[PDB]
């Protein structure tokens, strides 16, 4: 439960072929358009992780 | 002739506290018990990296030059020393194999056997930084085995193309290579032993498990 | 059960000493 | 007659250094130095070398900072969080919840 | 039902302390300068804007 709970927060850094996994990069960074696709991909991991 | 590094040529990754743990990394480190060119003198390769350092007694060495040329065409990276201070300019001097002697278009300047002093000159693209240790030693001319990590002096904002190296005791030269490290950290927020996770299968299991101690067992 | 404690048993004291981010 | 010139030398002029006054011991947002971040901010006695700005622990999370305007080490606890759970007999028997 | 999270109370940004005057005063404030062909140039820099 701990190597479970330890992976499941690390996945929070990775980035999943997303321009970054620090969420404020993209959202000070990218105009709403190109955002929304970023965060996508940062959702589509985080959600599968 | 060569010499053994043993376990030399770590240094602060990035500018991050952690306390009581064990962190990982992979860039330009200097592979542990590797052979560092023994000297008590010509210009020298860069490669991607260098670490340099010498038996230290009374502040010795003026200096050192980086560049592609180190003779004209290009801003050649110059550094040099005052007391316990540093000064550093990039200039276009074409001097012969005296440059101490010799003494630009400069477009960047800036001012700061009883020891062992260690050094690492380092390009990242995103400009160039220099680490750094002192400490006492032994009086033998060979690196004594110990461990310490290399500190942080300056970033050089300064694009300069560098192939080549030149300088201004007993001293070595080594070269970083791409590799992980385990890097363990005390209480008071320092590096404090390290693993070379290629050096050997058993290095490789303890950079496996995140840990410096390996239980018995099989572990791929 | 130690009354005088969690009043675990002496064996149950060792089980509970050896088992050892928001 | 002042002129303005930009290069691709790093400038060492720039008079910005957005800043403000800074709040111990209340949930706040904050920045320091472009790291971003929400929760209580707490001293510490916590060693930081002179050149280390930032604090993370185990599970690579920061739980500390340094003030750039003083010597603080700051610790950063997590905003005060949790989830709200109902507690109610059945409805056919009573409307009273806690 | 919800989660609860203590909001923040107000926002807080801290940068390096730029606080040291650039040297400007001199040459506002001086009393002799050139002509208009032979004119100098103070090369300013490190300083805070």
């Amino acid at each position: 439960n701990a190597q479970a709970l330890n992976t499941l927060v690390k996945q929070l850094s990775s980035n999943f072929g997303a321009i970054s996994s620090v969420l404020n990069d993209i959202l000070s960074r990218l105009d709403p358009p190109e955002a929304e696709v970023q965060i996508d991909r940062l959702i589509t991991g985080r959600l599968q992780s | 002739a060569y010499t053994n590094s043993f376990t030399r040529g770590v240094y602060y990754p990035d500018k991050v506290f952690r306390s009581s743990v064990l962190h990982s990394t992979q860039d330009l480190f200097l592979p542990f018990f590797s052979n560092v060119t023994w000297f008590h003198n010509p210009v020298l390769p860069f490669n991607d990296g260098v670490y340099f350092a010498s038996t230290e007694k009374s502040n010795i060495i003026r200096g050192w030059i980086f560049g592609t040329t180190l003779d004209s065409k290009t801003q050649s990276l110059l550094i040099v020393n005052n007391a316990t201070n540093v000064v550093i300019k990039v200039c276009e001097f074409q001097f012969c194999n005296d440059p101490f002697l010799g003494v630009n278009n400069c477009t960047f300047e800036y001012v700061s056997f009883k020891n062992l002093r260690e050094f690492v000159f380092k390009n990242i693209d995103g400009y160039f930084k220099i680490y750094s240790k002192h400490t006492p030693i032994n009086l033998v001319r060979g690196l004594p085995q110990g461990f310490s990590a290399l500190e942080p002096l300056v970033d050089l904002p300064i694009g300069i193309n560098i192939t080549r190296f030149q300088t201004l005791a007993a001293y070595y030269v080594g070269y970083l290579q791409p590799r992980t490290f385990l890097l363990k950290y005390n209480e008071n927020g320092t590096i404090t032993d390290a693993v070379d996770c290629a050096l050997d299968p058993l290095s490789e299991t303890k950079c496996t498990l995140k840990t410096f101690t390996v239980e018995k067992g099989i572990y791929q | 059960p130690d009354p005088s404690k969690s009043k675990r048993s002496f064996i149950e004291d060792l089980l509970f000493n050896k088992v050892t981010k928001f | 007659v002042l002129s303005f010139e930009l290069l691709h030398a790093p400038a060492t002029v720039c008079g910005p250094k957005k800043s403000t006054n800074l709040v111990k011991n209340k949930c706040v947002n904050f920045n320091f130095n472009g790291l971003t971040g929400t929760g209580v901010l707490t001293e510490s006695n916590k060693k930081f070398l002179p050149f280390q700005q930032f604090g993370r622990d185990i599970a690579d999370t920061t739980d500390a900072v340094r003030d750039p305007q003083t010597l603080e080490i700051l610790d950063i606890t997590p905003c005060s969080f949790g989830g709200v759970s109902v507690i109610t007999p059945g409805t056919n028997t009573s409307n009273q919840v806690a | 039902t919800s989660n609860f999270r203590v909001q923040p109370t107000e926002s807080i940004v801290r940068f390096p302390n730029i606080t040291n005057l650039c040297p400007f005063g001199e040459v506002f404030n001086a009393t002799r300068f050139a002509s208009v062909y032979a004119w100098n140039r103070k090369r300013i820099s490190n300083c805070v804007a």
